[PDB]
C-alpha cells in the first residue's frame, strides 16, 4: 500500500524531469520504470492514463515537454490544482 | 518440483512471419507468435532462465527495424534497455502494463521452456482473458 501521489507537490520542473526519465527508459529496471509510469498515472488523473506517453492524439506532441504540456492544459481544462 | 523457467536452457523454434502492426494482434486469438526474424536471432542460444530469454526477445525487437518502427518514441527507448513495451492502457491489467510472454502448451503439461513455438506474446487482458476461460 502506497497513498496516491499529488501533482501540486511538484514543481513542472521536477515533473518534467520524472516525464523525462519515462519517456527516456532512464530507470535501474522494467519494474522501476512502470512504477514511475503508475505515478505518472496518479499524478495527472488523465484519463487516458500512460497512453499520454505511449499512444499519444494524433496531433499531440509526445516529447516530454509536449507530454508536460498537455496534462497542464487538460488539467487546467477540468479545473484541477496545478505546479506547485 | 523445480521450476524449468528458473533453469538455464537454449532457444529453439520457428517463430511466424509477421507484419509491422504485430503487437495489435497480442490482444486477439492467442496472441502473436513469436517472429520467424526473432527466432532466427535467438535460436540455438543458451539463456539463464526466461526472464533472461524475454529480455533477449525485446533487446531483438528493438533491433529489428520493422518490428519497432510501430513503437513510438518512449516505447523505443523502453525496447532498446530490453524491457517490454506498453500496451495501451485499455489492454492493461493492474499493474501489468507491457506485453507478456506467454507459453501456449504449459510448461507443467509438456510444453518447452525456451521453444519459441510455444510462447505467445499477449497483452495482460487478452492472457486474463484467455486465462479466465480455461
Amino acid at each position: 500500500m502506497e497513498l496516491k501521489h499529488s501533482i501540486s507537490d511538484y514543481t513542472e520542473a521536477e515533473f518534467l524531469q520524472l516525464v523525462t526519465t519515462i519517456c527516456n527508459a532512464d530507470t535501474s529496471s522494467e519494474e522501476e520504470l512502470v512504477k514511475l509510469v503508475t505515478h505518472f498515472e496518479e499524478m495527472t488523473e488523465h484519463p487516458s492514463g500512460s497512453d499520454l506517453i505511449y499512444y499519444p492524439k494524433e496531433g499531440d506532441d509526445d516529447s516530454p515537454s509536449g507530454i508536460v504540456n498537455t496534462v497542464k492544459q487538460w488539467r487546467a481544462a477540468n479545473g484541477k490544482s496545478g505546479f506547485k | 518440483m523445480e521450476s524449468k523457467r528458473n533453469k538455464p536452457g537454449k532457444a529453439t523454434g520457428k517463430g511466424k512471419p509477421v507484419g509491422d502492426k504485430w503487437l495489435d494482434d497480442a490482444g486477439k486469438d492467442s496472441g502473436a507468435p513469436i517472429p520467424d526474424r526473432i527466432a532466427d536471432k535467438l535460436r540455438d542460444k543458451e539463456f539463464k532462465s526466461f526472464d533472461d530469454f524475454r529480455k533477449a526477445v525485446w533487446e531483438e525487437v528493438s533491433k529489428d527495424p520493422e518490428l519497432s518502427k510501430n513503437l513510438n518514441p518512449s516505447n523505443k527507448s523502453s525496447v532498446s534497455k530490453g524491457y517490454s513495451p506498453a500496451t495501451p492502457k485499455n489492454q492493461q491489467v493492474g499493474g501489468r502494463k507491457v506485453y507478456e510472454l506467454h507459453h501456449d502448451k504449459p510448461i507443467s503439461q509438456g510444453g518447452e521452456v525456451y521453444d519459441m513455438d510455444n510462447i505467445r506474446v499477449t497483452t495482460p487482458k487478452r492472457h486474463i482473458d484467455i486465462h479466465r476461460g480455461k
